[PDB]
């Protein structure tokens, strides 16, 4: 009795659909070029010194 | 067979070739191996083949990729 198909929402693709997803993943490259650039990686400070 | 779809920066004159065989023999249902030599770019090369069949052929399916 607790049956759980999950047939509900049955997405197919599409050629209309197939170039906004393809201009979404243009705009994914874009975002890729923040990717693409460098920053620096932050290296620390000594340890805390003694003083007895 | 010997075109470019929705690519970038494209292909030099052998590359395009070999896109075509490419193509050409997923038309004819083989298997194949790109024996190209290094440097010829066989990667671009099967890139160029994954967009000719993503717009030619019905639709993309999930190519998988195994390499080193
Ligand atoms: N047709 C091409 N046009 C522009 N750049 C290319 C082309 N083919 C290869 N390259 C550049 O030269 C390098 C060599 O390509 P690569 O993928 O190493 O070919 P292969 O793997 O077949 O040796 C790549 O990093 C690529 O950026
Ligand atoms: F032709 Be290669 F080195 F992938």
């Amino acid at each position: 009795r607790r049956k759980g198909p999950h047939c509900e929402r049955p997405l197919t693709q599409e050629e209309l659909l197939r170039e906004a997803k393809i201009t979404e993943e243009l705009n994914l490259r874009s975002l890729e070029t923040y990717e693409r650039l460098e920053a620096d990686k932050k290296k620390q400070v000594h340890k805390k010194r003694k003083c007895p | 067979t010997p075109i470019p779809l929705l690519l970038r920066g494209q292909l030099r004159e052998y590359q395009h070739i070999g896109l075509d065989w490419l193509v050409t023999m997923y038309e004819k249902k083989l298997n194949g191996i790109l024996a190209d030599e290094m440097g010829l770019g066989k990667t671009i090369q099967t890139i160029s083949l994954l967009a000719h069949l993503a717009c030619e052929k019905g639709n993309w399916g999930p190519h998988l990729i195994i390499v080193p």
